[PDB]
Formats: C-alpha cells, structure tokens, sequence
C-alpha cells in the first residue's frame, strides 16, 4: 500500500511548498 | 480500488508533482 | 463524507482552474 | 460502483491537472534547451 | 482518519483556497488594467487630434494669408 503513505506524504509536501511561497510573498 | 489504471496514472502523477516541485 | 466531498469539490476547482488558464 | 461514480470527478481532475504540469514542464525544457542554444 | 490524511485534505483545501484568492486578486489587477487601457485609447485619439491642430494653428494663418496673394 504505498498510497496512503507516499502520497499522503506528496500532497503534504506540495501543501507546505505553497505555504511557504505564500509566507515569502507576503514578505516581498 | 487502486488496480484501476485511471488510480494507478493519477498517483504516480501527484508522486511525479512532488519530485518535481523538489 | 463530508471530507471527501470537500476534496472533490477542492480537485475539481483546481481543474476547472487550470483549463480556463489553458483557453487563455 | 458507487464510490467510484463519486470520486471518478476528483480522478479525472487529478489527472488533468498532472498532464497539464507534465505538458508545462516538457515546454519550459524546449525553451531551456533554446536559451543554452542561445 | 490518520493526522497526516487530515493534514494532506486540509493540504487540498488550503492549495484551492490561495488558487481563488489570487484569482480574485488577478481580476481585480485586471479592472485597473483595464482602467489604463480606456485612458490610453482616449489619449491616442487625442494627442493625433492636437498634434493636427496645433501643426494647422501654427501654420495655416501664414499659409492661407500668403495663398490669398497668389
């Protein structure tokens, strides 16, 4: 079952990806 | 449920979005 | 399942997103 | 079935959002492969 | 309901949300953009106008009075 984990773990990782494009945008 | 080759593309993209964006 | 319905109405957003920046 | 018939939206979506950054990133490496041209 | 299936559906939600808020923020970009636009077709028309008018004011008084002595 490498779903749950692996693409539990992918959405994850593109949630804080964007989360920190939006914390750095809202420096610049 | 995961066998459908539909679920099968769909995950290996959101892997291949992550791999990417890293 | 509320969640579930959430995540499809989440998915089908960013979609519907992606499609109308495909016309543009 | 039924479960099915209720995320078959949500895996169409999916999908269509990887081929579209599949098909941008292919385009961005073109464009690359012009600039070292360049 | 592991926390990480949570945190990977609030992940979804939170990527759908900033796609709407900066599409709201994009139209609204747009609308000034548009602004600027009708501006700039306005003062085409009128700058080419002026540019006429004022080459003919400086000019056509001379020009007919000396055409009339002809």
């Amino acid at each position: 079952a490498p779903e749950v984990r692996c693409c539990v773990d992918a959405v994850n990782f593109v949630a804080e990806s964007t989360r920190d494009q939006e914390a750095t945008g809202e420096e610049v | 449920l995961i066998k459908h080759p539909e679920v099968k593309s769909a995950i290996e993209g959101i892997k291949y979005i992550a791999e990417t964006m890293k | 399942l509320p969640e579930l319905r959430e995540v499809v109405s989440s998915i089908s957003y960013i979609a519907r997103q992606l499609q109308e920046q495909e016309d543009h | 079935q039924e479960l099915f018939n209720e995320l078959k939206p949500a895996v169409d979506g999916a999908n269509f959002i990887v081929n579209h950054m599949r098909d941008q990133n292919n385009y961005n490496e073109e464009k690359d492969s012009w600039n070292r041209v360049a | 309901k592991h926390p990480e299936v949570k945190s990977a559906i609030e992940g979804i939600k939170y990527i759908a949300e900033t796609m709407k808020s900066d599409q709201e923020s994009n139209n609204a970009a747009a609308e000034w953009k548009y602004v600027a636009m009708v501006m700039d077709h306005i003062l085409l028309g009128v700058f080419m106008l002026v540019c006429i008018i004022g080459t003919l004011a400086v000019f056509a008084g001379r020009l007919i009075e000396l055409n009339q002595q002809g």
